């Protein structure tokens, strides 16, 4: 069960900074991210200095997708940690993105069907001849 | 016309000037003609194609310069 | 000296006692021979 | 505080020399890409790259700290010893009014021989703008039979740099414990390295101004002067020539300092006519010094209970805005040795330019206030010797904040605090320099306009319209007014570049006045915009190194990387070596104006021949209507200057006008580098390859172009080079014709 | 007399240019005593001045309106008179050389490639081969014919192309 | 957007997915060797096209090739 975004959470102690919360945030989208964090502990934001983290599920949030995945990786490299993402549109609708499949979309999670992809040899490709439409770029196949 | 005549003793003038930024000095500078206020030297070598091919008068200047804008529309 | 001697293959060994030997031979072939700008026939 | 080595940590072989980049295990493996070669060459002193013990790396540092000084005395060495064998130093001597200074005399081969210019003395060679004649009069030195021995010392002493260097790798390698003992390091550093030294060099300078002061300036031969060990011991020589001397030395016993006054005296200034300074104000200032750097390296607690240590200073230092502050910059210092080098040269060049600054207008030796040449020379190479330590401090405060560093133990709120608003700094000093620019460059395309225009009673001049300072002509004027006002036992100024009194040494004027006008201005506020620009590279590369706006993943990228994609629109130049690659650029830019700005003032407003009525100096006052305006330094500076540069192939001075072409050569080489990529110079290796594989005599290397960190490297490398060299060879070859 | 050029003895502005040079040293030579070095130094300077000036001109060699030597480049202009040493026996001998070296270079990095791992061979160097290689290769346009006859320098399209 | 695709010269190594910087593909059924995996482009909306999967896929030639597009508030790496 993939869990949806939960407003009103607690975030960690920081003073702040000048990264990202721009008027993007505000009439475009916002992302957010939210992961355990037992044993309150000390980290590093990608935007901004240090910080103290309590123990038991903490959220966060970040202007770029990037500001994010960032964390999720670290939270791989250290301790087994498994935070998860948002998204919001302007009308609020919120969006799950990672990890959809529950297992980090580096390995593979029971089944599912791909796209924007093609069983032909690397090269091999049709030269600018009947190519005239030209479509943006081609998927080769559609 | 002034160079027509005696092609030896003048050089040739491409257009005047109306910018306010000069000063008096500017204006007694770039007054090598004499006959108007300050100018430029014409490097084009137009006046040396036309008068080889005939030409001794302004107006038939005039004339191919109203036919080329012609054409152009 | 095996060792050394396995050294002495790389940029501090020819490259420096050929080029040595090169700026040498020149100089010593303008010093004798002062100052040729033709062949001799 | 104690000693902690270690014995035969690294046994002595020449095994680890047969495989290059054994330090990298990566390179140790084998060189399969023409790749391998250079990152052995941008690796073999990257310390902390090689593993990360950084013990290891305090040893390997403390041991190429020999390996420089010894190679630092070998060149003064070799120096001295070019001194002693084959120069003029013993004409020059007899007659340091005309005789030019000389101490390399080439070969005869293909006419080279040119270069062995006509300075006298019995002598020909090349003439010398290092400075090493006249500081070497100041050591009653008569003869070359000296300079054989002083070179024969140092080299000993070279020798045994280079063996204490091994014996402290390799049989005395020490511990983190002693490298770290930064209440040791300093109060060794300051009080017995600085304070020892200090009060040495002063009672040397006591017991030799014998022969400087009174002899040498006597028309006395250097032969006629009795030896230096004469005067030392007999009392009756010291007793004749300063009677304060064979007193008893009473007066320094119960301190009652009183008739010590003919060898520690305070006069400033200099006699028209003895052309240089004189000892005893450097003996006084360098027992000042001593005094004070022996006393400063004792305020520390080490073992006695005495003093207080530096971290409970670090402690109690907070405030109301900060609070909890100067937490870990003792375990910051102590932690990392990149810290350390990047907070030295942070300071190092600022004061290398300011030595220079404090050299130009105090000619710190006799006889070369005349030498308008030798100025010029120490004056341009100590300031871009500051402006590439600067750059350096820069790089180095990345290099530490990329490798070197966590916000966990050497966590500090200032730091963080600095941190937390990276961003408004890099926007105010983007709208300064904004300002700087269109209010101190803009100016010169007004004048030029208005030139231009026909309008002269227009444009910015110290007749038309005056825009000159007054602030530094204030403080000269407190200066001035300092001797009897605010400085009572003070006799002159604190220098003659404000104070008139033309001091002229054989028609030569040793110093004139300097003014301060509309030109001076505009050229500070050009320093100033070049100045801020550059900290402006160099800050916004430090910060933006652990994070940024764009990528926050960009401390694992590591400090040297030329970019992360071509996404986002384009990355390019984002690392803080890139910064530290622009940065590079913009300390030359802002180092030549400088510079520039000195010589033309020099020739213009200073320097001359005085004659019955006044100075004639070398220009006719030049400097004036036409720093102005951009034209001014072509149509008086750089184009009338450039004569003998392109005109010395008649004379000795020839190899001036090579340097000349083949610096701007390299310059122009340097810029292939830097507007070029790697796809077409990859694909063209691609072709030559294909030309080779048909011969078969391909490598068995793969030949691989240059990385895009080198491509940029080669080319700001080249770029400068040229740059320097080209600048080089004209103020050396145009101020030579003119002394 | 070719190209309106004329023989470098018959040229005023050569002589000319060698008495300006003369002068020139004579001026600053008469600063030094006869005894100095700086003296003896020039002294040489000038006999081997006065030697360059003195031995070209022999065999012929043309200076034109300038007086100064002119190098003719042209074989059969070289021939039908005396110029063929201007440059046309170096063209020989830079050629020889960098045959030596070309060939002496191909035969030590194709022995080198049967090896195991040969990159080494190419930062550490087999010195008594190279100079085994070096006092063999001053008959190279003999093996080079022979061996271009016998086709063990022509590779039978095995490399790495693209098109 | 970056039109991002796939070829059958794949092996598996799950690497451009651990180093793709926007989680922008996936790694669904494959009938390989040893791990049996293949990657897919699922979804655009977010990459930047920063060609960071392109420099960890060892495949030869590569498995992934960036279409250089048109671009966005995502596509330009846009805080603003
Ligand atoms: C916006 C200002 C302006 C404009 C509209 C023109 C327009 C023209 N110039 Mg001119 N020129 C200018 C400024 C200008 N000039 C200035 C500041 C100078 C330096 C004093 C010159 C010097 C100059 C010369 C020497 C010549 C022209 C000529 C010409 C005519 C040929 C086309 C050409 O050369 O393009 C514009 C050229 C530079 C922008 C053309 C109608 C040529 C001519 O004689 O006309 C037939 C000619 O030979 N100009
Ligand atoms: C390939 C490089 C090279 C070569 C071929 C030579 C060759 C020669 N050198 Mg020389 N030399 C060289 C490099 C070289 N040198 C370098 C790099 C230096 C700087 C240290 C010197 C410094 C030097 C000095 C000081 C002297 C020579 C001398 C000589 C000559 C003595 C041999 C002789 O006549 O015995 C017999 C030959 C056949 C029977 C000789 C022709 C001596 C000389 O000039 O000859 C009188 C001599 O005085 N050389
Ligand atoms: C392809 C370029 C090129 C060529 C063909 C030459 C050719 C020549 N140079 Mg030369 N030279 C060059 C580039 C070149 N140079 C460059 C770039 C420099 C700058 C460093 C020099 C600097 C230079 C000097 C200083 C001298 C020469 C001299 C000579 C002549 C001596 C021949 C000799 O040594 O006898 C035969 C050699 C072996 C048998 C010769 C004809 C010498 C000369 O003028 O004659 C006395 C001389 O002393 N050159
Ligand atoms: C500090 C660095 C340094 C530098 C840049 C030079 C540079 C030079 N030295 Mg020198 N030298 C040095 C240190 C140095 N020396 C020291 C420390 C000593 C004491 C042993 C000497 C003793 C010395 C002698 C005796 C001679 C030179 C000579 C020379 C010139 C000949 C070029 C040469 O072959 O050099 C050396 C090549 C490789 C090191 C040259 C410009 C020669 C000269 O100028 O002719 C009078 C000469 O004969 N040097
Ligand atoms: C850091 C201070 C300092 C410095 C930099 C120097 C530097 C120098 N001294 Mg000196 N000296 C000093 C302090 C200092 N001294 C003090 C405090 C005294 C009093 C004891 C002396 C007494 C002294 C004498 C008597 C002599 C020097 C000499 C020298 C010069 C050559 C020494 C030599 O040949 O090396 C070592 C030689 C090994 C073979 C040299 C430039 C010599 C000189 O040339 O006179 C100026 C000389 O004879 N010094
Ligand atoms: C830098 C270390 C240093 C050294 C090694 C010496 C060494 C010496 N000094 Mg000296 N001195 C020094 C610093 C030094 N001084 C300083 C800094 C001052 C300024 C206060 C003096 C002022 C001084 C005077 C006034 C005299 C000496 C004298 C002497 C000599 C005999 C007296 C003595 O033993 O003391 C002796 C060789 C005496 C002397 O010249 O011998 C006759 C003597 O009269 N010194
Ligand atoms: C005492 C002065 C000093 C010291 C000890 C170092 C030491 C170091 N520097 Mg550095 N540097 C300095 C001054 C200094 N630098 C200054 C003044 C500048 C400004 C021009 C630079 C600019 C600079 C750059 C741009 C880089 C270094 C780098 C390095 C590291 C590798 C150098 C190397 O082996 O590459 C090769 C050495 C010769 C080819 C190394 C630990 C490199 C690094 O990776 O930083 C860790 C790097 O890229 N330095
Ligand atoms: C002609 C060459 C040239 C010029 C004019 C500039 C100009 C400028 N550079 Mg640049 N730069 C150059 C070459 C040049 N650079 C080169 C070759 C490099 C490679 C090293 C760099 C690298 C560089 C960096 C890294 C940076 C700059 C920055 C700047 C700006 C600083 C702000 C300022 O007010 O300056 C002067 C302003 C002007 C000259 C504007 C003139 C406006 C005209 C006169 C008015 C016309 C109006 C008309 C009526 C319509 C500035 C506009 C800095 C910046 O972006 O700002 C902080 C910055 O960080 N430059
Ligand atoms: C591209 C190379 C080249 C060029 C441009 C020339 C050009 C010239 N050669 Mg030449 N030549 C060459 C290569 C070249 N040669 C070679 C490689 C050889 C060696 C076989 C000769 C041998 C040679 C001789 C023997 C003569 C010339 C002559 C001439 C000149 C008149 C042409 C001629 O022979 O009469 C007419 C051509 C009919 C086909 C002429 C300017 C002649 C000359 O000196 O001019 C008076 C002359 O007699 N050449
Ligand atoms: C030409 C060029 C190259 C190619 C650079 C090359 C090929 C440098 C190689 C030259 C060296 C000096 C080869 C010398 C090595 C010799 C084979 C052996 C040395 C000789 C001995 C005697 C020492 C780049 O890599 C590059 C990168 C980024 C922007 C622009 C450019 C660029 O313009
Ligand atoms: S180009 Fe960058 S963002 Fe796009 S799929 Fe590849 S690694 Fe991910
Ligand atoms: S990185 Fe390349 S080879 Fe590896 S799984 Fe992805 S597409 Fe396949």
């Amino acid at each position: 069960k993939q869990p949806e975004l939960d407003p009103d959470t607690p975030s960690p102690i920081f003073g702040g900074s000048t990264g990202g919360l721009l008027r993007k945030a505000q009439v475009e989208e916002f992302y957010v991210i939210t992961w355990e964090s037992p044993k309150e502990q000390i980290f590093e934001m990608p935007t901004g200095g240090a910080a103290i983290m309590r123990k038991g599920p903490n959220l966060l949030k970040f202007a770029r997708k990037e500001q994010c995945m960032a964390l999720t990786t670290q939270l791989r490299s250290k301790f087994r940690q498994t935070p998860c993402f948002y998204r919001v549109y302007a009308d609020g609708k919120v969006q799950y993105l990672h990890p959809k499949d529950g297992v980090y979309p580096e390995k593979v999670n029971a089944g599912r069907v791909g796209v924007n992809q093609n069983m032909r040899s690397i090269g091999k490709n049709v030269d600018p001849i009947k190519v005239v439409k030209f479509t943006g770029s081609e998927p080769f196949e559609i | 016309e002034q160079w027509v005549t005696d092609p030896i003793h003048v050089r040739p003038i491409a257009h005047a000037i109306w910018d306010p930024h000069f000063g008096q000095p500017a204006v007694e500078a770039f007054t090598r003609g004499g006959a108007s206020g300050p100018v430029n030297i014409a490097t084009s070598g137009v006046y040396q194609w036309w008068y080889t091919i005939g030409l001794r008068s302004n107006q038939e200047l005039y004339v191919s310069s109203v036919f080329l804008a012609l054409v152009s529309a | 000296m095996k060792d050394f001697t396995t050294y002495l293959s790389t940029a501090p060994v020819v490259g420096l006692g050929w080029a040595i030997f090169t700026s040498g031979l020149l100089i010593e072939i303008n010093r004798f021979f002062p100052d040729p700008l033709v062949f001799s026939f | 505080v104690k000693i902690a080595v270690d014995r035969n940590p690294v046994e002595t072989n020449f095994e680890k020399w047969a495989k290059p980049g054994h330090f990298s295990r990566a390179l140790a493996k084998g060189p399969n890409t023409t790749t391998w070669i250079w990152n052995l060459h941008a690796d073999a002193h990257d310390f902390d790259n090689h593993t990360s013990d950084l013990e290891e790396i305090s040893r390997k540092v403390f041991s190429a700290h020999f390996g420089q000084l010894g190679i630092i005395l070998i060149w003064l060495s070799g120096m001295y010893f070019h001194g002693a064998r084959f120069s003029n130093y013993e004409g020059w001597l007899s007659d340091p009014t005309h005789i030019k200074p000389s101490a390399q005399v080439v070969w005869p081969i293909v006419g080279q021989e040119i270069l062995n210019g006509d300075v006298g003395g019995g002598f020909q060679g090349i003439q010398i703008t290092s400075g090493f004649f006249q500081l070497w009069r100041a050591s009653g030195i008569t003869s070359e039979l000296q300079l054989y021995s002083t070179a024969i010392g140092g080299l000993v002493l070279a020798a045994a740099c280079f063996f204490a260097g091994w014996f402290h790798y390799h049989k005395a390698a020490p511990k983190l414990e002693w490298f770290q003992n930064v209440e040791s390091m300093l109060n060794h550093h300051l009080a017995g390295l600085l304070g020892l030294g200090s009060l040495a060099w002063a009672g040397h300078q006591i017991h030799v101004s014998l022969p400087v002061n009174k002899l040498l300036d006597a028309g006395v031969d250097p032969k006629e002067i009795p030896l230096p060990h004469e005067f030392l011991l007999n009392q009756s020589i010291i007793a004749d020539l300063y009677p304060s001397f064979s007193k008893g030395l009473a007066p320094f016993f119960t301190l009652n300092w009183a008739e010590y006054s003919d060898f520690l005296t305070f006069k400033g200034g200099l006699n028209p006519v003895t052309g240089g300074l004189w000892l005893s104000d450097t003996a006084h200032h360098h027992l000042a010094i001593a005094v004070l750097f022996l006393v400063a390296g004792h305020q520390y607690r080490t073992n006695w209970g005495i003093g207080h240590s530096i971290k409970d200073i670090l402690e109690s230092h907070k405030g109301p805005f900060t609070g909890n502050g100067h937490a870990g910059l003792y375990e910051i210092l102590t932690t990392s040795w990149h810290a350390q080098l990047a907070i030295n040269l942070a300071l190092f060049g600022s004061l290398s330019i300011i030595v220079a600054h404090h050299m130009y207008a105090m000619p710190p030796y006799p006889y070369l206030a005349t030498d308008y040449g030798t100025q010029l020379s120490l004056f341009t190479h100590h300031m871009w010797i500051g402006g590439f330590c600067v750059v350096g401090a820069g790089a180095h405060a990345a290099i530490f904040m990329v490798r070197d560093y966590d916000p966990t133990n050497n966590y500090n709120n200032l730091l963080d605090r600095v941190i937390r608003h990276r961003d408004a700094i890099i926007s105010h000093l983007n709208w300064v320099s904004i300002f700087l620019g269109f209010h101190s460059f803009g100016l010169y395309i007004h004048n030029d306009t208005m030139s231009a225009l026909g309008r002269p009673q227009d444009m910015f001049s110290d007749t038309a319209i005056q825009l000159q300072p007054v602030f530094a002509q204030w403080i000269q004027n407190t200066h001035f007014t300092a001797p009897q006002l605010t400085a009572p036992n003070a006799l002159a100024a604190t220098s003659l570049t404000w104070g008139g009194d033309v001091v002229a040494v054989g028609g030569k004027v040793a110093m004139m006045p300097i003014a301060l006008g509309t030109s001076d201005f505009l050229v500070h506020h050009i320093h100033a915009f070049t100045i801020h620009v550059t900290v402006l590279i160099l800050l916004k590369g430090v910060l933006f190194a652990r994070s940024s706006r764009l990528i926050p993943d960009k401390a694992n990228l590591g400090f040297r990387f030329p970019c992360d994609g071509p996404g986002r629109g384009g990355t390019c130049q984002v690392s803080a070596w890139d910064h530290v690659f622009l940065g590079l650029f913009w300390m030359y830019n802002s180092l030549s104006i400088v510079i520039f700005h000195f010589s033309w003032k020099m020739q213009s407003d200073v320097w001359g021949t005085v004659t019955d009525s006044g100075v004639s100096h070398i220009t006719g006052g030049n400097f004036a209507q036409s720093a102005n305006t951009i034209n001014g330094w072509l149509r008086d500076f750089l184009w009338a200057q450039s004569s003998q540069v392109i005109q010395s192939y008649g004379s000795a001075l020839s190899a001036y006008g090579l340097m000349f072409l083949g610096a701007h050569f390299v310059w122009a080489f340097s810029l292939m580098f830097l507007f070029s990529g790697r796809g077409y110079w990859q694909e063209l290796i691609e072709s030559i390859v294909w030309a080779h594989n048909k011969l078969r005599v391909a490598p068995s290397i793969q030949p691989r172009a240059l990385s895009i960190t080198q491509g940029r490297a080669v080319g700001v490398a080249h770029y400068l080079l040229g740059g320097i060299a080209t600048t080089w060879s004209f103020f050396l070859a145009r101020i030579i014709a003119v002394g | 007399d070719i190209a309106g050029l004329t023989p470098c003895s018959e040229s005023k502005a050569y002589n000319k240019l060698e008495r300006k040079e003369l002068k020139v040293l004579d001026k600053r030579l008469k600063q030094y005593e006869p005894g100095s070095a700086p003296y003896l130094a020039l002294q040489a300077t000038k006999e081997r001045t006065e030697n360059r000036f003195k031995t070209y001109a022999k065999q012929g060699l043309l200076c034109g309106n300038d007086g100064l030597p002119h190098l003719i480049s042209d074989p059969g202009l070289a021939l039908r008179f005396n110029h063929a040493g201007e440059v046309f026996i170096p063209t020989f001998g830079f050629l020889y050389v960098a045959g030596y070296i070309g060939h002496v270079g191909r035969q030590y990095i194709i022995l080198s490639k049967e090896d195991a791992k040969p990159t080494d061979k190419e930062i550490i160097l087999d010195v008594p081969l190279a100079l085994k290689l070096a006092f063999q290769g001053w008959a190279w346009p003999l093996a080079s014919i022979q061996e271009l006859r016998n086709g063990s320098l022509l590779e039978k399209d095995e490399n790495i192309t693209v098109s | 957007a970056h039109v991002v695709k796939i070829y059958d010269t794949c092996i598996g190594c799950t690497q451009c997915v651990r180093a793709c910087p926007l989680d922008v593909l996936e790694m669904v059924p494959w009938d390989g060797c040893k791990a049996a995996q293949m990657a897919s482009s699922p979804r655009t909306e977010d990459c930047v096209g920063c060609k960071r999967c392109e420099t960890a896929c060892p495949t030869d030639f590569l498995s992934v090739r960036v279409y250089l597009g048109n671009e966005s508030t995502r596509s330009l790496g846009l805080a603003y």
